[PDB]
RNA sequence: AUAGGUUUGGUCCUAGCCUUUCUAUUAGCUCUUAGUAAGAUUACACAUGCAAGCAUCCCCGUUCCAGUGAGUUCACCCUCUAAAUC
């Protein structure tokens, strides 16, 4: 099927500061073999975009493409799960801040 | 003693015992939990003690958690088809959510139990391994052979002194 | 061993190479072994490339792999 | 000469009476960790070297098979393993034969030990197999024909003989024909 | 009709084989790991009795009375072409997982040119030369013999026997026949019978004696002590089999 | 990575030294028919072939 | 240390110190240069017949010679051995006597 | 390691020590060494009698039909026990062999009936 | 014929199926051709040295 | 421990060793010793053992003198223990040293 | 580690060093006979002799074995797929 290896990736975006590329911060949890606690060992992974979508910030799923189409653009965005700020509560799916409604429900 | 608040967290047969290991299809299991709601204390406790023991058991499915970034917990888990199953998890306590992926996208202990009989095939009992793969390096090994001629002298049937 | 160059010593510069006798009453029979030999083998090949190859289609296409595939899908949804 | 007639007896109950034979030697060495390889040969030979071995002091204990309950004394009561040489101290020669002596009377059951309650082979007692059943034997096996009849000398026509003369002219071999069929 | 694994005659067999529950499941002497400590009330100490006599019962199911032999010796190939050219008796064995135990094909050719079928003492051997498990060498040991039995049943040893046989010889053969009815036999005279009670009770010694008519020395047993029913339910047994 | 040039380029002289002056079917295939040896070749040949 | 201070470290780390004869190896050779007598550390009074060596490497390393006598000249093959004698302060080699140009001593 | 003229070979191999040979079967490429790596591992070849006559040898057959079934050669003193096993047809070479001790009995014969 | 266990094996399995069909067990041997050893071979095949 | 009547026993002491701080503290940890008879008394519930030789079997080892409390007790598992780590790295069995499994007298 | 010795006039604590155990090579002294394992230290220089041939010639094969540890993250998993055997 596809040719790079991580399928399907949730991130988040450092920095869009190219054209139709964004630049994704993903974390994994790795074991210490020893300390024998889970760790976010960082990795960072391109993402290609078609409508500049993303903003400094947002947190991005991102699919892996068949090809790599660069020498280091390997995924795009499929899908933008948390936007900057205008985060849509996916149950109850309406605007919201940290913790409080914004547009609250029993609308 | 050991440096944690809870330490049993940390010893290799804690994260043994959970018993959530995910499917082939399941390739991002993300997690998001408030941090000082009362309602929610099941996510606050899943991701305290429970997620380190799925991510020994599925050490490849991405797992990420976020803090405050809406008012009700939830997970969403990320399918290799495409679609975005919603567990929610609001006023249950972590225990119920160790019983809530096992239904839904735990194996089956019907295919696991057939997952491990081919862990067995391949360890296969009569090969001659280096007592590091398989037993019984030589057939001198098993009785009534004769014996590998360091553990006996051998009868002159033998050459070189014939 | 030789490694194309080194000098071929003059052991076997000339050995002159004859072979073994031949077996007539035998050898008549000897190559009427191998055709009644190499022919019932290359049957045996057959019998199990098709063999493994039906071991391969019971598992791609197979019609208890097409049970399970339909299966997973409804117990999925 | 021939004991078991010794562990019952007065020079027993005089000695060592209710307690184990190991339990006035314990070993000299350097500080501390005492080595793993004991020392292996009591005497040699002609004589005893230094402090002797708890079966190397007395000439009078001697061990088989038949020594019951010398032989109890070198396995932990509740714990079926025979100790390793370094508890007891022995000689490892002669701990090569109380390590035989005790399986060999293992093997004789005149010793009490455990042996766990197993399952079986296989789950299936069925024995209709066409290797453990009955097997219906070869149409030309029955009939005094082997297998394919190619084995047996069909001697060619003589055509193909000649065929290596115009072959192999300055080399050839002298022969006889069908082979005599069995041995003496 | 006589059937030792249908449904009922196992239910009276495996009740008048005892609970007893001590006698049962005595320490065994091993090499222990430290006892661990749980702490249940009479609610839930009622549960694991109750768990230690539904785990008490699965030990007691094993095994059946198994048909005494044939020895299957049928040849397949007998070439008249080697017969002595080249000796030393090689033996052949199809190896897998997947195959299970009697299905196996294990095959011998001989000096001569034949093939024989690998005789049913060669097999269960070339089994455990193979495929080895629990205890089991793969002769004959030298306590099975005559002699070295005798010292044996003077030791209180019954169980301990017939639980070498189950790794030994499976009790399809004669070899596990020859010598369980070797010790059966030696129960009786001098009877000391309240020695098996818990362990392969059902059929080991039950089984064979309604066979053997020799059950009078069973019923004294269940006078010593009171056992009851437990007499009257197996003298009903003697006219329903025979 | 070491970009391996020397490599590459004395394979494709190498080719060149091979195929534009491949040598032809006569010089090679020449016998002195009293030794049964060949000129380029060294080899005699097999005893029923002489 | 807490837990994410030990997982920035990783295990402990740590080098060999190879001793006085050159990277540890067992024996070295030499040949002498001058067998002169220092005067040892201040519980001790004696002075004790210790040699100068330039070993196979080339380096010049101070050495002690066991034993009651010592013959050993100017130009001599001796095998030196790396045994610190305790109370020179900074003599680190020994001679191995019985071997190479020294021989064993003088037994009574 | 990627070889020239590789093809996979049902051949033996030496785990003994001297004057105790044994032989055990494996699936290996055709240019890695007898002692050296493999790609399965086989049944097992005894080549000395033990107690009661007994020149053991064993075939891991359901895999030597996968592993012949993907097409792999065999070795020349490989099909002697296959073929003398009633698996594959007995050896034609070995058949030779068979009878050239036969046309030695028919001169041992002669040469004691000459005799006597 | 097959050889003498596969001869051995087959009729047994049928026999675990559950029809007898006691019918001898024959593989092809038309479908298999008979060159000897002297067909010539085709050159591309081969190469010059 | 042969004066006391202590028959099989592991213990390890860390830290300074002082002959006299190590018997003192020898004597105060083996005095203040729950009995399975006191076991039962603070708690009002019922003892018993799992050993390794025996089956599951629940076998009793002490009861109170009068009453039972009757509720389940509350099994909240994987306890707030400060467990040491030299024996949990011990129970996983990496790290290993010439000087424990070792073959010493008979005490 | 079941641990022990050593700071001081002495005690206690922290502490390093060393001892006790096992393995591997060299060195000393010393050594009866069989069996199996194992056996340049050096990517330093090499006298010599042997180590690739087979075969109705063509081809194929000497690109494998065997060796050494100079160098060094080209060894494992997935995708795509080329030579090779069926
Ligand atoms: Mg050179
Ligand atoms: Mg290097
Ligand atoms: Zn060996």
């Amino acid at each position: 099927r596809s040719s790079v290896h991580a399928r399907w990736i949730v991130g988040k975006v450092i920095g869009t500061k190219m054209q139709k590329t964004a630049k994704v911060r993903v974390t994994r949890l790795v074991l210490d073999p020893y300390l024998l606690k889970y760790f976010n060992k960082r990795k960072t992974y391109f993402a290609h975009d078609a409508l500049q979508q993303c903003t400094v910030g947002d947190i991005v799923l991102l699919r892996a493409l068949p090809v790599p189409r660069a020498k280091h653009v390997k995924h795009e965005l499929a899908e933008i799960v948390f936007k900057v700020g205008k985060v849509i509560d996916p149950v109850t799916g309406k605007p919201c801040a940290g913790t409080t409604y914004l547009e609250s429900p029993l609308s | 003693p050991m440096k944690g608040r809870f330490p049993i967290r940390r010893t290799l047969q804690y994260l043994s015992q959970g018993n959530v290991v995910f499917k082939d299809s399941v390739k991002v299991m993300t997690v998001n939990y408030n941090t000082h709601g009362e309602l929610g204390e099941g996510a606050r406790k899943f991701v305290f003690f429970n997620i380190p023991q799925i991510q020994y058991k599925n050490p490849w499915v991405q797992i990420m958690m976020f803090k405050n970034m809406t008012p009700s917990p939830f997970l969403r888990f990320y399918l290799d088809s495409g679609e975005q199953v919603l567990v929610d998890v609001e006023t249950k306590s972590n225990k119920e959510i160790m019983e809530h992926i096992r239904k839904i996208l735990g194996k089956n202990e019907e295919t696991l139990r057939e997952e491990e009989e081919e862990k067995k095939q391949l360890s296969h009992p009569a090969n001659f391994g280096p007592r590091k793969y398989c037993l019984r390096e030589c057939i001198c090994e098993v009785e009534g052979q004769v014996p590998c001629p360091s553990l006996v002298p051998l009868p002159k049937e033998m050459r070189g002194k014939y | 061993r030789k490694t194309r160059h080194d000098p071929l010593a003059k052991s076997k510069i000339e050995r002159v190479n004859m072979p073994p006798a031949v077996d007539p009453a035998e050898f008549f029979v000897l190559m009427e072994r191998y055709q009644h030999y190499r022919q019932t083998v290359r049957a045996l090949r057959m019998e199990f490339v098709s063999e493994v190859q039906r071991k391969v289609h019971e598992a791609r296409a197979g019609v208890l792999a097409e049970r399970k595939a339909l299966k997973d899908a409804a117990e999925h949804r | 000469d021939e004991p078991w007639k010794y562990l019952e007896s007065e020079e027993y109950q005089e000695r060592y009476g209710s307690r184990p034979v190991w339990a006035d030697y314990r070993r000299n060495h350097k500080g501390g960790v005492p080595p793993q390889r004991t020392r292996k040969t009591c005497i040699r030979r002609n004589k005893v070297v230094g402090n002797p071995c708890p079966i190397c002091r007395d000439h009078k204990l001697h061990v088989d098979f038949r020594n019951v309950k010398l032989l109890e004394q070198f396995v932990c009561a509740h714990t079926g393993i025979i100790f390793y040489a370094p508890y007891t101290g022995v000689c490892v020669k002669q701990h090569k034969r109380l390590t035989q002596a005790i399986q060999k009377a293992r093997d004789h059951g005149l010793l009490i030990y455990h042996i766990p309650q197993v399952e079986p082979r296989d789950l299936d007692f069925s024995t209709s197999h066409g290797a453990v059943s009955a097997t219906p034997p070869a149409p030309t096996l029955v009939s005094g024909d082997p297998w394919y009849p190619w084995y047996n000398w069909k001697q060619p026509p003589e055509r193909e003989l000649s065929r290596l003369r115009r072959l192999y002219q300055g080399h050839l071999q002298e022969e006889s024909g069908p082979p005599p069929e069995s041995m003496p | 009709k006589p059937t030792f694994m249908d449904e009922e005659v196992q239910s009276i067999l495996t009740k008048m084989t005892g609970l007893n529950l001590q006698k049962t499941f005595k320490p065994a002497i091993q090499e222990l790991k430290p006892p661990t400590y749980k702490l249940m009330t009479q609610a839930q100490l009622e549960e694991a009795t109750r768990q230690a006599v539904e785990a008490a019962k699965v030990r007691l199911k094993m095994p059946p009375v198994l048909e005494e032999r044939v020895p299957i010796n049928d040849v397949l190939a007998e070439d008249k072409i080697l017969e002595g050219t080249e000796t030393t008796k090689y033996v052949f064995t199809d190896i897998s997982y997947s195959i299970p135990h009697r299905e196996r094909f294990i095959v011998v050719r001989e000096p001569s040119g034949t093939l024989r079928k690998a005789s049913w003492e060669e097999r269960d051997r070339m089994i455990q030369v193979y495929f080895p498990k629990e205890g089991r060498k793969i002769l004959t040991p030298i306590i099975f013999k005559e002699e070295n039995l005798r010292t044996m049943y003077s030791q209180d040893r019954h169980v301990d026997v017939l639980n070498l046989c189950f790794a030994q010889f499976e009790p399809d053969s004669t070899e596990y026949i020859k010598v369980h009815h070797k010790t059966y036999e030696d129960i009786d005279k001098r009877g000391k019978y309240d020695l098996l009670r818990s362990t392969r009770y059902f059929g080991g010694m039950v089984w064979y004696f309604v066979n053997n008519k020799k059950i009078d020395g069973l019923l004294i047993d269940q006078i010593q002590r009171d056992l009851i029913d437990d007499a009257t339910n197996l003298v009903q047994l003697y006219h329903v089999l025979h | 990575v070491r970009p391996r040039l020397i490599a590459e380029l004395a394979r494709r002289v190498r080719a060149l030294r091979e195929q534009l002056n491949r040598p032809r079917d006569s010089q090679l295939y020449a016998v002195d028919y009293e030794t049964l040896t060949r000129p380029f070749s060294g080899r005699r040949l097999p005893v029923r072939a002489w | 240390a807490t837990l994410n201070q030990m997982h920035r470290l990783g295990p402990p780390k740590r080098p060999p110190r190879k001793l006085g004869p050159t990277e540890g190896r067992p024996q070295l050779k030499g040949v002498v240069l001058c067998t002169f007598t220092r005067k040892p550390k201040k519980p001790n009074s004696a002075n004790r017949k210790c040699c100068r060596v330039r070993l196979s490497t080339g380096r010049e390393a101070v050495c002690f010679i066991p034993g009651e006598g010592h013959t050993l000249q100017e130009h001599q093959i001796v095998l030196v051995e790396g045994g610190r004698t305790q109370d020179l302060p900074g003599v680190k080699l020994t001679v191995v006597r019985g071997k190479y140009d020294c021989g064993h001593v003088q037994k009574k | 390691k990627a070889y020239r003229g590789g093809h996979l070979t049902i051949r033996l191999a030496l785990g003994g020590c001297t004057n105790r040979p044994f032989y055990r079967i494996v699936a290996a490429h055709n240019k890695c060494p007898r002692d050296g790596r493999f790609v399965e591992q086989l049944g097992s070849y005894d080549p000395l009698p033990n107690s009661h006559g007994e020149k053991l040898v064993a075939l891991n057959l359901d895999r030597i039909r996968h592993w012949i079934g993907c097409g792999a050669h065999l070795s020349k003193p490989m099909e002697k026990l296959l073929g003398l096993a009633g698996f594959f047809p007995l050896h034609p070479m070995m058949i030779t062999n068979a009878e050239r001790l036969r046309r030695k009995r028919a001169r041992e014969v002669l040469l004691a009936s000459q005799k006597t | 014929p097959y050889p003498p266990l596969l001869r051995a094996m087959i009729i047994a399995e049928r026999q675990k199926n559950g029809d007898t069909s006691t019918e001898e067990p024959m593989l092809n041997v038309q479908r298999i051709r008979m060159e000897p050893w002297d067909y010539p071979a085709k050159q591309e095949d081969k190469g010059r040295a | 421990c042969r004066l006391i009547g202590i028959k099989d026993m592991y213990a390890k002491v860390s830290g300074s060793i002082n002959m006299l701080s190590l018997t003192q503290g020898l004597f105060r940890g083996l005095s203040r010793q729950e009995t399975h008879q006191q076991l039962a008394d603070k708690k009002g519930l019922h003892v018993v053992e799992i050993r390794e030789e025996c089956g599951p079997l629940p076998i009793v080892v002490a009861s109170p003198r009068g009453p039972l409390r009757k509720d389940p007790e509350p099994e909240d598992e994987v306890p707030d223990v400060k467990l040491d780590w030299e024996d949990v790295k011990t129970a996983q069995g990496m790290k290993r040293s010439v000087w424990s499994n070792l073959k010493r007298a008979a005490t």
